[PDB]
RNA sequence: AUCAUUCGCGAGGAUGUAGUACGAAUGUCACUGCCAGUGUCGUAUCUUACGUUUUGAAGAACGGGCCAGGGAGUGUAUCUU
RNA sequence: UCCGCUGGUUCCUUCCGAAACAUGUCGCAGCAUGACCUGACUUGAGAUCGUCGGUGGAGUAGAGCACUGAUUGGCGAUUCCGGGGUCCCUCGCUCGCUUGUCAAACUCCAAACCCCCCGUCAUCCUAGAAAGUCGGAGUCCGGACUGCUGGGGUAAGCUUGUAGUCCGUAAGGGAGACAACCCAGCCCGUGGUUAAGGUCCCCAAGUGUCGACUAAGUGUUAAUACUAAAGGGCGUCCCAAGCCCCAGACAGCUGGAAGGUUAAGCACUUCAAAGAGUGCAGCUCACCAGUCGAGGUUUGGGGCCCCGAAAAUUGACGGGGCUCAAGUCGACCACCGAUACCACGGAGUACCGCAAGGUAAUCUCGUAGGAAGGCGUUG
RNA sequence: CCUGGGGCGGGACGCCCUUGAAAAGAUAUCAAGGGCGCGCAAUGGUUGACUCAAGCGGGUCGGAAACUCGCUGAAGAGUGC
RNA sequence: GCAGCUUGCUACCUCGAUGUCGGUUCUUUCCAUCCUGGCCGUGCAGCAGCGGCCAAGGGUGAGGUUGUUCGCCUAUUAAA
């Protein structure tokens, strides 16, 4: 039978290119974001701590808190709201 | 200005393209919605080509069209007096003429219905099942869509 | 009242030239006899047959 | 078997032999015939199916030694090249009960080919053009596909 | 409708006659003594009963020969709104 | 007694109206919890079913060998690890240049849909957005059509999924009948015009128009569980291209196949006109001369039709029948034909208004079920 | 108990990963590939110093089998399963 | 490819029952024809075969074993 483990069919969700595989760009992990900034969720799987699940890969959360070096961000999944934490090297601002 | 005339009813049709069409104000066949030439309605007339008719109406048509088919709130036929009493030209023709000039609307009239609820096409139309590039009359008629505005007169 | 028509027009997988040699009462009832002719001796529609030109003779 | 069973492709591709067991290989021994050195042939003309078929590995292996046979009595034997292009890929697996448990073994490979895609191509010279038409033919004959010949180089040499 | 003009290979279309004559209905004046309804029959169109089990019932699935009467969410205690 | 199993459970109208799915369950004919439906209340300003633009997620179709694995030859070298008849030299793997194929657990590439967020338009919204609390359930046998080459399977009116829409719970109109195919979502009566589809009769309206095809009663069958293939046709109708062609071809009619060779043909110096040879040693074609005097032959791509084509009560284009059509193809005209659409008069409902009354293209179908208002019997 | 009737077989009866799965999420079958019910006071933590696999070249019977020096080497190794 | 006449697959109908094999009796149907009728080819001399096409009007039986279907065996027979 299947699994239902966090990582399960992540093959390609948590891979990285061919180019970008490696170390990432450390400046990508200081980016301060401000409270009720919107934030793309694109998870560097360098990075393997403060990871949100696989599932809110490409959700763009408003951020609403700090818990030390993770943010707090308020994610929308189908129909609820979901608070994820993640660190700032799995996070992008969006851009207007 | 596209005059967007629906042809086809709410069965068996998907959700998001009946919500189009209940945005356009199109809820049963032979009825005629007057909308501007933004990308915005363009999108939404060609998310709904299957199942309404639209095209470049000319001031003529709409004149007739609003002379003919124009009910105000409380289903009360328009006329030239109310035209008269409610904006600055002469008849219903000059204000067509200001409507297609884009220096008038279809709300400037108060009370205004925006749906015109148009007679079945008179001598049939040329059918429902294939476009009008196909030989139906779905779709763009582009100014051909006066022709089966007239026939539905 | 005899014109000549040219074209090419899908006879299967493929497209083949014509030119041929058709008389009616004017150049429109021409150009309507090669579509009519086309669809019946290959049953293929008007989206099928490219008229190139219609030249009176 | 008939080839009918396993001819028509409504099921996605079967090949990776790594996660399978057990595969009975291809009955097709070759796939150059004829002069393999000689590059200088000016008409060559290619057989073409015309459907979506799974061409089993026996089917392309009677196509081939029909249209080698009859390319060898008609040509010589180094008169001709003749390639039969598509490798047998796809791995043909039958549900040898009832239908509990239904992903049955393999029993064979097949080439899934799709429209217009050549399955022989055949060069030859210009007087060997007929023999080798002919023998295409009856290569075609031979598998679960309408064929039709296609002619690659000399089209102004034929005709 | 008819008629006139013009177009169209043709079947036909457009224009004018004409939004005319007509047209559901709403009023009024004559005229007449039947009409609504009921029973049965015929003609035209439509419908393969009812309840149930059913995804699906006219079913060759289950129940009823017919008629009359009897025949199925009631009380105590307790909790909740 | 008990039963999750069977059957039955008695009046009318009005409003709204599902689910046959997930997790747990000695759970699989049951139940609970959640989704979905319903009623009320609190709350007080936004919401996104839709479009257009942008910031992001793509790793599916497609494509390709750049990784993982397969896979086909040719050419030139691995002087080395190896197989064979002074390790004299044979020689398969291995590595490059040029070819030939692939992937559902491959990707240097890579869409269209789609998803989060932002702006805009659009629609809904103070006659109450989103949110919250509570009352009531039904429901967890589903099925079908159109797509995903969905997965499995030889296939199945098979089994198991997913997106949308249907039947269930869906009338009326039409396909001969048709649960779910097309028009259409439907309060009552009248008038009109159209939708789908049809107009030779059965049957209201075309023995309609133009240009061709079919000679088989083929066909007169949109979708489809209701419709036979491979293969072939000098059947017939077309398009295009080679070849010979009024310095006379093609197919028929006149002189010859005479030098040769018996290399026992059938196990040349040089002539326009005769071979190591087509045929029942004379008996016969290929081939030059003349002849009527003009098209002939080959190939490719198409339309329809034909053979391939055999089943059991007599029978099914719906039936009659139909042949420049009443069939097929490319177009066209006019008419018929719904409860749809329009209009008129009427009923009910929703919300608002103190009330008169106002609005409704944006109200009127309905199974399980929730809510409201009434009729009736006995006292 | 599941079960293309039940039984025999099997456990798709708990947990984990790839495909199925149709580029958000979800998605079934006795669907396909399978694995886990552990091992480790170091096979753990941190700091420093280095870079691995495999080839080519040089080095003595240390052979084409050891160890050592140079060059190529973004990973073709190792990271307990 | 056809048939659905063998065995399968499936679970759509029937579990408030569609009496389940074989034989017997009687009637009918299909042709993919065993014989009878008409042809074609032959490596058809005749006789007798072999293969194919048209053709469903008639015929296609009696017995031993076995419950049998099927199949074997017996002697007839135009064929059984
Ligand atoms: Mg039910
Ligand atoms: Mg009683
Ligand atoms: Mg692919
Ligand atoms: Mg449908
Ligand atoms: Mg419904
Ligand atoms: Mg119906
Ligand atoms: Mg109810
Ligand atoms: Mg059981």
């Amino acid at each position: 039978t299947n699994s239902h483990g966090e990582k399960r069919c992540t093959r390609y969700k948590l891979q990285k290119t061919v180019r970008e595989r490696g170390i990432s760009p450390v400046s990508r992990a200081i980016q301060e974001f401000e409270e009720g900034q919107m934030v793309h969720i694109d998870i560097d799987p360098s990075v393997q701590k403060g990871m949100p699940n696989p599932k809110f890969q490409g959700s763009t959360g408003k951020v609403i808190g700090q818990r030390g070096r993770s943010y707090v961000l308020e994610v929308r999944s189908g129909n609820a709201m979901k608070e994820v934490f993640s660190l700032p090297q799995h996070l992008k601002p969006q851009k207007y | 200005m596209y005059a967007v005339v629906r042809l086809r009813g709410q069965v068996n049709v998907r959700y998001t393209i009946e919500d189009t069409m209940k945005m356009l104000r199109l809820h049963k066949v032979n009825h005629c919605v007057f909308v501007p030439e933004n990308p915005h309605y363009k999108g939404m007339v060609q998310k709904v080509k299957d199942y309404v008719a639209y095209g470049k109406i000319d001031a003529k048509t709409l004149a007739e069209v609003l002379e003919n088919r124009g009910r105000l709130e409380g289903d009360t036929r328009l006329t030239e007096e109310y035209i008269r009493e409610n904006t600055d030209y002469d008849s219903i023709q000059a204000f067509a003429e200001a409507v297609i000039e884009g220096k008038s609307s279809l709300k400037d009239i108060p009370k205004l219905k925006p749906v015109f609820r148009l007679h079945p096409p008179r001598k049939g139309h040329a059918g429902i099942k294939r476009t009008v590039q196909q030989g139906g009359v779905l779709g763009n008629h582009d100014e051909n869509i006066n022709v089966l505005l007239h026939k539905m007169r | 009242k005899s014109f000549i028509v040219k074209g090419k027009f899908k006879a299967g997988s493929t497209w083949e030239k014509f030119t041929k040699k058709i008389e009616s009462q004017n150049e429109k009832n021409a150009t309507d006899k090669t579509y009519s002719i086309f669809g019946s001796k290959h049953g293929v529609k008007r989206s099928q047959v490219q008229i190139e030109s219609v030249a009176e003779e | 078997k008939p080839g009918s069973m396993y001819r028509n492709v409504r099921q996605r591709s079967f090949t990776r032999r790594k996660y399978m067991g057990g595969v009975p290989g291809s009955q097709v021994i070759h796939y150059d015939m004829g002069d393999k050195a000689n590059t200088s042939f000016p008409v060559k003309i290619s057989l073409i199916v015309e459907e979506k078929c799974q061409i089993r590995h026996t089917a392309l292996e009677a196509a081939r030694i029909t249209a080698n046979r009859h390319l060898v009595a008609d040509t010589g034997k180094m008169g001709f090249y003749m390639k039969l292009r598509v490798y047998p890929h796809e791995v043909i697996r039958e549900n040898k009960s009832g239908m509990r448990r239904a992903f049955g073994k393999n029993v064979g490979t097949a080439a899934r080919v799709k429209p217009m895609q050549k399955i022989f191509t055949v060069a030859v010279e210009k007087q060997n053009f007929k023999a080798a038409k002919e023998a295409l033919w009856h290569a075609g004959q031979k598998l679960p596909t309408p064929c039709r010949i296609v002619v690659d180089e000399g089209a102004e040499l034929v005709q």
